[PDB]
RNA sequence: GCUCUUUCUCGAUUCCGUGGGUGGUGGUGCAUGGCCGUUCUUAGUUGGUGGAGCGAUUUGUCUGGUUAAUUCCGAUAACGAACGAGACUCUGGCAUGCUAACUAGUUACGCGACCCCCGAGCGGUCGGCGUCCCCCAACUUCUUAGAGGGACAAGUGGCGUUCAGCCACCCGAGAUUGAGCAAUAACAGGUCUGUGAUGCCCUUAGAUGUCCGGGGCUGCACGCGCGCUACACUGACUGGCUCAGCGUGUGCCUACCCUACGCCGGCAGGCGCGGGUAACCCGUUGAACCCCAUUCGUGAUGGGGAUCGGGGAUUGCAAUUAUUCCCCAUGAACGAGGAAUUCCCAGUAAGUGCGGGUCAUAAGCUUGCGUUGAUUAAGUCCCUGCCCUUUGUACACACCGCCCGU
């Protein structure tokens, strides 16, 4: 259950993780906040979907770079 | 339909009393607007204005089954001697910012 | 309208009015650089503005034109006389409203010159004026005696969703050649991030900003200051 | 106990036997020959449907009062099989069931309250309770 | 009436599910949803499914007019 | 001149045309609009029509 | 399709509407005040004085 | 007062030939515009600079895995970008939280009253009301609609080059409601019968212009394509019973709207009449199949409701080749349907009913709404077809191709 997110976000979440990887965390629901203070996000549905690609890029870069 | 002469001055006053006279292309309403009481029966503003039009005193336009006839500056001069009205330049304008 | 209209009609009738009005003008205002009109009910009056670059026409000889259309349209319309006043505005940008581009191409065409100068030189001017995208396309009996088309294109061009609502401004005129009728079609994408002069829904679906973080500018040794 | 604590399409037949108990109402003319609808293909089986007609009309109005002919020919209807085409919705009779009304009228029962809709007097809803306490009290779900 | 019947089974059931919170422990909650629901889900939970939309082309929202071939 | 006009057409097809291109066929008639069904089309954007379903 | 030819394919125009209502309980004046420097979009004020 | 015949007037606006045809649902959609359909509902399409070939062209657009998707991660003589997808709009879900509501709920209450012993109850408190209130009651769960809010492969476990992602599960709307929108290049796909949008030709007074009358577009040995009705007993006839949601509805360049309620009439209908330009009265829309009783008894039976005669009303200038609707009556074809063939996978199929549209008279049609509520799948290319890549060609208006010999 799950899209394949398009360049769109793919681009978006990862210029945010390499923007402000010291105010991000683990957890989807702080991400979703963070995201429309730092960024204007035009539709509320796809801050949604770059948060959820942030945080699952963030398990990622734990587990070696 | 034709030949008034005592019925066709009528749609001249309307003329000259406001620069523009619009109309209808429905034939069949006696119901003429603007003040109709000269028994007009909505012709002989599409019959004998088509002769108006085609000598160059007055303009037309068409506009969703309606005519939008405008009567030229130049043509005040022609209808003014034929209505032998007093020497006048105030169809409806008066040369004011309004 | 003497027992007060129920609302669905009257509501409906405002579009028409609105409707009968604007076809009526673009067939006088066609010479001219006519937008599109826009009418309001101001308290106990009624005025009418013609959105139009081209205004020395509209401004008339101590104001006549406008006292010529005035009263065509109560003539018309219904209204009573005393309330009615049409007032004229300049559209200050006029390279981005489809419509006025639409019919200096239907002027330049009649004008007499070769299509393909014509557009580009439109083409140019949508460009000299600054937007995301334009497009024009001429259809018809373009060279000899069968019709083809003819497509210009740069820019951005959105074509399919939401966002074609108010971006993408597109026109149609229909020009009478010699040898027959042949149309234009315009389309223009309009920029304004901020207010422009006609405002749309500004930010694009497609757009995610990013801004300056502006965090570990200094290490943060400590220090303790009483303000 | 109240009618809204009973089975209804039993107390419409409990009812039938009061109407046939007072026996003074009155009967039309017609009972014979009518059809009770515009819709039916042939009248009712039972020929003293009038004291099961009035049992229900003036029992509807115990719970949607202010009815006249009309909510009396609307709760009257059915399909009306048109055969080929399509079924449809048809109304009941009209003068059937008013006489139904002019008929408790004369018996007292039902009256034309404010707003011209026909209510209950109140010994009219006398009647309706008190049968109901001979159904209750003779039968348990 | 079905319709209504499948309120009332569950009005009334969430009626009491929410009356015992207001006024009595949560326990009685528990004790009576759990049994509640490892019975049945609709007693707790409303049925979301509702009729959709119709197409032009089809006398309902999916099926379709027969297609004529020469 | 009596029988130029002998048609008692306060009803029938005749009455009702589009207030557009004189035209008799298709019209809507919900709101008073008397259009015939392509002049509706052209003009659906103008009157606060949406094309949004 | 105008008039000529195509599989059947129906347009859905709509067209919505929206009202508020509102009293005010005070000398009428202040209103007509209010109300005046508002009628700048495109929207409907009948206001009444008899509880209609 | 078309004419024949002539008596009255507008009286130079009429009237005759030459010039210009305005006019036209007249011909050419194979001259066009525009608007639609289709190729094509899949995922595909171009150019800037760069490399290769002299060149048409090519690469970018791919070895691979992956997804609804040229959607990704990757691989890389290509790099950086635009279109289509996606993104967006509307719609459905649920938010015991928010600002609010006599044109909504209120309904929980005060029981402020009114009514039936209407029953356990002597009776009150109880249960009910078909009820009655002013706001000096309490609000907003349901009713409505604004901002919100909410879901995002997030939590956990498997599988994966361990990247893209998939499978399963507590949580709950688990990413999944349905649509609108829609690119490149085209078709001699339809439309000149939608248009004062139009080229050319035809014609313009014995009119192919218009207006009026009566007809015809519906005519019957035939074959066709979308559809309603059934063939019955889970059914039909009769009685009781109770529930719905989109809308819609009156003076407009114009002639008539929706309808309660009282009486007359079996009914179809009629006559006074009292509301509505509408969350206000229609309408608390008290719809149908369905729920509970009687009759019919495998029988062309009461299933079926074609055909034909007589009657009775309605809208209209005109119902006859029967506009509709009612009533009696005749009671046929049909015993679940060959070869073929279409539509569908969730409140969908399928049944029943109701709105809108056409509409003066009105639907067996179509555009929408709600109610009753499955069986059979979670998959494959076997058929008709589609996208990408590798190969073949004597095809290029492209297999509906080309082509061989008496
Ligand atoms: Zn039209």
């Amino acid at each position: 259950m799950g899209r394949v997110r398009t360049k769109t976000v793919k681009k978006a979440a990862r210029v945010i993780i390499e923007k402000y990887y010291t105010r991000l965390g683990n957890d989807f629901h702080t991400n979703k906040r963070v995201c429309e203070e730092i960024a204007i996000i035009p539709s509320k549905k796809l801050r949604n979907k770059i948060a959820g690609y942030v945080t699952h890029l963030m398990k990622r870069i734990q587990r070696g770079p | 339909m034709l030949m008034p002469k005592k019925n066709r001055i009528a749609i001249y006053e309307l003329l000259f009393k406001e620069g523009v006279m619009v109309a209808k292309k429905d034939v069949h309403m006696p119901k003429h607007p603007e003040l109709a009481d000269k028994n007009v029966p909505n012709l002989h503003v599409m019959k004998a204005m088509q002769s108006l039009k085609s000598r160059g005193y007055v303009k037309e336009q068409f506009a969703w089954r309606h005519f939008y006839w405008y009567l030229t500056n130049e043509g005040i001069q022609y209808l003014r001697d034929y209505l032998h009205l007093p020497p006048e330049i105030v169809p409806a304008t008066l040369r004011r910012s309004r | 309208m003497a027992v007060q209209i129920s609302k669905k009609r009257k509501f409906v009738a405002d579009g028409i009015f609105k409707a009968e009005l604007n076809e009526f003008l673009t067939r006088e205002l066609a010479e001219d650089g006519y937008s599109g009109v826009e009418v309001r009910v101001t308290p106990t009056r009624t005025e009418i503005i013609i959105l139009a670059t081209r205004t020395q026409n509209v401004l008339g000889e101590k104001g006549r034109r406008i006292r010529e259309l005035t009263a065509v349209v109560q003539k018309r319309f219904g209204f009573p006389e005393g309330s009615v006043e049409l007032y004229a505005e300049k559209v200050a940008t006029r390279g981005l409203c489809a419509i006025a581009q639409a019919e200096s191409l239907r002027y330049k065409l009649l004008g007499g010159l070769a299509v393909r100068r014509a557009c580009y030189g439109v083409l140019r001017f949508i460009m000299e004026s600054g937007a995301k995208g334009c497009e024009v396309v001429v259809s018809g009996k373009l060279r000899g005696q069968r019709a083809k088309s003819m497509k210009f294109v740069d820019g951005l061009m959105i074509h399919s969703g939401d966002p074609v609502n108010y971006y993408v401004d597109t026109a149609v005129r229909h020009v009478l050649l010699r040898q027959g009728v042949l149309g234009i079609k315009v389309k223009i994408m309009l920029p304004w991030d901020p207010s422009g002069k006609i405002g749309p829904k500004k930010p694009l679906p497609d757009h995610v900003s990013i801004v300056e973080p502006k965090d570990e500018i200094l290490p943060t040794t400590p220090i303790s200051e009483q303000k | 106990v109240t009618v809204k604590d009973v089975n209804q399409q039993e107390f419409v037949r409990a009812l039938a036997a009061f109407l046939k108990k007072s026996g003074k109402l009155k009967v039309p003319e017609w009972v014979d020959t009518v059809k009770l609808a515009k819709h039916k293909e042939l009248a009712p089986y039972d020929e003293n449907w009038f004291y099961t007609r009035a049992a229900s009309t003036a029992r509807h109005l115990y719970l949607r009062g202010g009815a006249g002919v009309g909510s009396m020919t609307k709760i009257y209807g059915g399909r009306q099989r048109n055969g080929v085409m399509p079924s449809h919705f048809s109304r009941g009779s009209k003068s059937v069931a008013r006489r139904v009304l002019q008929a408790l009228e004369g018996l007292k029962m039902v009256e034309k309250d404010q707003d011209w809709g026909r209510k209950l007097t109140p010994q009219g809803q006398r009647d309706l309770d008190r049968i109901a306490g001979q159904v209750a009290a003779a039968k348990k779900k | 009436h079905v319709a209504q019947i499948y309120a009332i089974r569950q009005s009334i059931s969430k009626a009491l599910v929410a009356y015992y919170q207001k006024y009595v422990d949560e326990a009685s909650k528990k004790e009576i949803k759990d049994i509640l629901i490892q019975y049945d889900r609709t007693l707790l939970v409303a049925d979301p499914r509702r009729c959709e939309s119709k197409k032009f082309g089809g006398p309902g929202a999916r099926a379709r007019y027969q297609k004529s071939y020469r | 001149q009596q029988l130029y006009w002998s048609h008692p057409r306060k009803f029938g097809q005749g009455s009702r045309s589009c207030r557009v291109c004189s035209n008799r066929h298709g019209l809507i008639r919900k709101y008073g609009l008397n259009m015939c069904r392509q002049c509706f089309r052209q003009y659906a954007k103008d009157i606060g029509f949406i094309k949004l379903d | 399709t105008p008039c000529g030819e195509g599989s059947k394919t129906w347009d859905r125009f709509q067209m919505r509407i929206h009202k508020r209502l509102i009293d005010l309980h005070s000398p009428s004046e202040i209103v007509k005040q209010i109300t005046s420097i508002s009628i700048e979009p495109g929207v409907e004020v009948e206001v009444t004085i008899a509880d209609a």
